[PDB]
């Protein structure tokens, strides 16, 4: 009846600009990656992308957000 | 005369704390001597009432501190009065240190009282060592490898120090029950070095911000100084007791948390926070034999410093070129020790071995070089010519 | 005991300094004066006095100092992200 | 070392037991035994705890 | 040990009376930690056989998976028990366990 | 002013008030502290929470 309270404080400061500019951009590194990796031939490979530099930022923003404003929410 | 004078105890005492003649000029940074003989009393009071409850044994030692955390009436007071007092310890002494460097207290005739200064420097480090390998941590027994690897490297004598340091093949329990009954017994030798660096200060007595004779103006310890060395104990108490009751674990390290572990390796090897400049200066040199005397030897460097100051004037207080050089030093002390905190990579490999340099040329190239320079410009600028 | 050598310090009557001839000096009680009178034209204004003289024998060589680690600092965490994922390499070996 | 070998940084949330003047909420502490014993005790152990 | 370790696939899961002042974070690490775990591991990483991926893990990937969920347990005051509301009981429990 | 032997004028009396205080503050400090600590956290201590599930 009541869902938990860490995700949706997590959706609606996603409905801010300030998240789009950084949910977009992780997205823009995903399909980057994956017309790739199925490209003939791997294991060719040293080094290739990853979007973990991409995630920590998004998550970032979401914890700066997100911590002030929670415990008021739980008993 | 009066029982004070007299009587054969109770002279020592009217001789040292009650009609001992002063500078009147003194300031604050010669009440720092004082603070550090509560701070030994300190340390040697909680620990043993901590004794009591000790075990030595490598498979007893972490959790029977665990048991004085717990089940020991009032047992977390004795703790962390002990692990934090360790630090303001250390703090007190390189504040008690610097002050001799400014204002030139190891010059004639107190050379004396300098060299047994150094001597009392050596046994706190290696007290504060041999006590925090006491806890069997997981800082503790990776720290305690790192260091007694070192005297493998000793040409033609080195599978022997370190087989008579481990009473083994490793860090394991002769090691732990052996540093713990050395741990007891260094801490009444300093006692010991205390007394006999106040016989040489009686000799000769204190020196002033001035940096000249003292001997035209003195007022007596009793009821002037008494009540100014009481300023800074209440102070001391205040701080020390807001670290015991509101943030007791600040100073310290979360992996000592962890019982030691001779199987798993931590991510992360650091120690307190004052041995990191002396942590920074083993690992620039890249030799192993050449590393364990460079380390030694920024503690031994402080005895040629009577022999390279070549200025006729005691002190810094008017000499221009020396104020700035001085704090050149402290600073580079500070960059040592955040040095020695950190991974070593490459913008920081050579962060680290520039500013070791650094620390070796200022006693003995630029001390004498500006030393000389002010000899000459305090003449050109007075005789008329 | 016998006596030892000599120092460049005495006692009450025999300190060791020059002879002084001719200075006088002037005191008033503790309790005639008014309490705390030198607590304002003290640290308010004295020590802003002793601070500005001895200040710039402290801050040029603490601003050399935090240059040289906020500039070395930040060349760290750029050779430790994607974009300096070359220059790791060339450098370090 | 990289960002992703250290791990991210954990923000800070306002406890109730933050501050010089404050007790742990014993209320917080009764419920938390209770998702001790039935989520959290089938693989970790509390041996310290009398 | 032994046991432990065959019943986790190798790994060994600690022991809990200590945990929050064996961690460089505290209470703030072990509340982010559960309620931490992604839907999904980002576009590129490659996890082991068995692994989960938790980004507050040094690594990016822990054998431990996610295990608190919602209206799995019942309080006896009649507190909704969420996935963030037990996960903030249990660390105040565990603080007390250490201190 | 004229209360000096009544105060603080004897050595007896000196020693002899700062100890006999010295009991008297330690009781009624410690009463106080305890007091005000306990109204500023009131609502968490097990007082109260053993008082909520009767
Ligand atoms: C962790 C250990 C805790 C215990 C440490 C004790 C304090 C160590 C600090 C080192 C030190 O003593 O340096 C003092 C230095 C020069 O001292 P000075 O003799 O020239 O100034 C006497 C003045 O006439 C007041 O002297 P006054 O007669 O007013 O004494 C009362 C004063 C006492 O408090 C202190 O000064 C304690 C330090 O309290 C008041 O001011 C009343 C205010 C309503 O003052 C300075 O130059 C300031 C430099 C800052 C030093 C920071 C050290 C970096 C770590
Ligand atoms: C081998 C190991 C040896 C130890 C190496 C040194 C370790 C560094 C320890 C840090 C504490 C040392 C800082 C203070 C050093 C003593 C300074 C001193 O003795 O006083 C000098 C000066 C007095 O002022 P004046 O007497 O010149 O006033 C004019 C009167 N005509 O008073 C002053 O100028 C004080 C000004 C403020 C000094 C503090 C500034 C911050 C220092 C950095 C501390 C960083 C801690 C992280
Ligand atoms: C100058 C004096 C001393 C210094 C600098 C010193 C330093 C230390 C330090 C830094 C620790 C580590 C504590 C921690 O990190 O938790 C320690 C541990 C310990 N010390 Fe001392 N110590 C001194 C005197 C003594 C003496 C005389 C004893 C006599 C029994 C003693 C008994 C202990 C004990 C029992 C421990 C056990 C572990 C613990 O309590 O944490 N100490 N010492
Ligand atoms: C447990 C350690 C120590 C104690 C108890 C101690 C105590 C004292 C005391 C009481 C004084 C009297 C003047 C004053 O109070 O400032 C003094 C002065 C002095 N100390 Fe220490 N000290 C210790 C360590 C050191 C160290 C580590 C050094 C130097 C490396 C040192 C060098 C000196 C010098 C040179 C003086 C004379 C300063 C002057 O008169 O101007 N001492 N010490
Ligand atoms: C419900 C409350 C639980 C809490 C609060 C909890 C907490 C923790 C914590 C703090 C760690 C250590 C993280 C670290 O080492 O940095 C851990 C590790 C672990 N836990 Fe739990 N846990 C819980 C339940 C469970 C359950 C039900 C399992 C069942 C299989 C489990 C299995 C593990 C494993 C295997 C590890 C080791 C992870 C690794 O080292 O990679 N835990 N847990
Ligand atoms: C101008 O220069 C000065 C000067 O400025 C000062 C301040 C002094 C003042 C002197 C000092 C500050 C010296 C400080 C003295 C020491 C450091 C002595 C060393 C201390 C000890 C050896 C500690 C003694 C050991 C104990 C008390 C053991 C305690 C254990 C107990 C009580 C356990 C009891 C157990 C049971 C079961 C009851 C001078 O003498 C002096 O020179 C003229
Ligand atoms: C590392 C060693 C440190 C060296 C110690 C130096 C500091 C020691 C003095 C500390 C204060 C101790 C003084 C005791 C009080 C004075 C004693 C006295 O009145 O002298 C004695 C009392 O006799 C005793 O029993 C001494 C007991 C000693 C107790 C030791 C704990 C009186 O002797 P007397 O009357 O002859 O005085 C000479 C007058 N011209
Ligand atoms: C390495 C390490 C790693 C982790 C914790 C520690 N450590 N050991 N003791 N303490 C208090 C501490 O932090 C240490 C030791 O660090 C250092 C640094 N220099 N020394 C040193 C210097 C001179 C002597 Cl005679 C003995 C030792 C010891």
């Amino acid at each position: 009846e009541v869902t938990d309270q860490l995700e949706d404080l997590r959706e609606h400061f996603k409905n801010t600009e300030e998240g789009k500019a950084l949910v977009h951009h992780y997205e823009e590194c995903a399909e980057r990656v994956k017309i790739q990796q199925q490209q003939p031939g791997y294991a060719d490979l040293e080094h290739k992308e990853d979007c973990v530099e991409e995630f920590f930022h998004l998550q970032h923003y979401l914890d700066t957000a997100t911590a002030p404003r929670l415990f008021d929410k739980l008993k | 005369m009066a029982f004070r004078k007299s009587n054969v105890y109770l002279s020592l005492v009217n001789s040292y704390i009650i009609d001992s003649p002063q500078p009147s000029s003194i300031n604050y940074w010669w009440n720092m001597g004082s603070l550090l003989g509560l701070c030994l009393v300190i340390q040697i009071v909680t620990g043993i009432f901590m004794a009591m409850h000790y075990s030595s044994n490598i498979e007893l030692a972490f959790s029977s501190v665990e048991h004085i955390m717990r089940d020991v009436h009032n047992g977390y007071i004795l703790r962390y009065l002990h692990a934090n007092g360790a630090s303001f310890f250390f703090m007190v002494m390189f504040m008690h240190m610097a002050k001799g460097l400014y204002y030139g207290s190891y010059r004639s005739p107190r050379v004396t009282l300098w060299n047994v200064g150094v001597i009392i420097f050596i046994l706190t480090i290696a007290t504060a060592f041999l006590g925090y390998c006491c806890v069997y941590g997981q800082m503790s027994h990776w720290g305690a490898t790192v260091i007694t690897n070192l005297f493998s490297a000793i040409p033609f004598v080195g599978n022997d120090i370190v087989s008579w340091l481990w009473g083994g093949f490793s860090v394991s329990n002769p090691t732990i029950q052996r540093f713990f009954a050395l741990h007891y017994l260094v801490p009444f030798i300093i006692a010991a070095m205390v007394i006999m660096h106040l016989m040489a200060l009686h000799i000769h007595g204190s020196s002033n911000p001035l940096g000249i004779t003292g001997n035209l103006d003195r007022i007596p310890m009793h009821s002037y100084f008494i009540f100014k060395d009481l300023v800074t104990v209440f102070l001391f108490m205040l701080i020390l007791a807001l670290f015991v009751f509101y943030s007791p674990n600040t100073l310290g390290h979360p992996d000592n948390y962890i019982p030691g572990n001779p199987l798993v390796t931590p991510a992360s090897i650091v120690p307190e926070w004052y041995l990191l400049p002396f942590y920074a200066i083993l690992r620039s040199i890249p030799d192993k034999l050449l590393g364990v005397i460079t380390m030694f030897a920024a503690i031994l460097v402080l005895l040629v410093l009577p022999f390279t100051d070549r200025s006729v004037v005691r002190g810094n207080t008017f000499k221009v070129l020396s104020k700035f050089f001085f704090f050149i030093f402290v600073f580079n002390f500070v960059l040592l020790g955040q040095i020695g905190a950190c991974h070593v990579e490459v913008p920081y490999v050579l962060m680290g071995q520039i500013a070791t340099f650094i620390y070796f040329a200022y006693f003995l190239i630029i001390v004498p070089v500006i030393s000389t320079i002010e000899n000459v410009l305090f003449y050109i600028g007075r005789v008329n010519k | 005991g016998p006596p030892s050598g000599k120092t460049y310090m005495g006692w009450w009557g025999h300190m060791g300094g020059p002879k002084q001839k001719g200075i006088t000096s002037y005191a008033v009680s503790p309790y005639a004066q008014k309490p705390l009178q030198g607590i304002f034209h003290n640290a308010v204004f004295n020590s802003f006095r002793r601070f500005k003289s001895q200040f710039l024998y402290v801050l040029i060589p603490a601003g050399i100092y935090w240059y040289w680690w906020k500039n070395g600092n930040e060349y760290n965490e750029f050779l430790y992200s994607k974009a300096g994922r070359e220059e790791l390499e060339r450098v370090n070996v | 070392m990289t960002a992703a070998e250290h791990g991210l940084h954990a923000p800070a949330y306002a406890w109730s037991h933050n501050g010089p003047f404050e007790t742990f909420d014993h209320a917080s502490i009764r419920r938390g035994y209770q998702v001790y014993r039935e989520v959290c005790a089938a693989c970790h152990s509390l041996d310290r705890v009398a | 040990e032994q046991a432990a370790r065959a019943a986790n696939q190798g790994a060994l899961p600690p022991d809990l009376s200590l945990i929050v002042k064996a961690r460089h974070g505290g209470c703030d690490y072990i509340f982010s930690l559960l309620t931490g775990y992604p839907d999904e591991p980002p576009a590129g990483v490659a996890l082991p056989p068995g692994s989960n991926y938790n980004p507050y893990f040094p690594g990016g990937s822990i054998a431990m998976a996610r295990v608190l969920f919602d209206d799995m347990v019942e309080y006896e005051d009649g507190t909704p028990a969420t996935t963030s509301q037990m996960a903030k009981d249990v660390t105040t429990f565990l603080n007390w366990c250490a201190e | 002013s004229s209360l000096y032997k009544t105060f603080f004028k004897r050595n007896a009396v000196f020693v002899g008030t700062i100890f006999a205080g010295a009991f008297v503050f330690q009781t009624v400090f410690d009463t106080a502290i305890t007091s005000w600590y306990e109204n500023h956290n009131k609502g968490k201590l097990w007082k109260d929470v053993k008082a909520r599930i009767a």
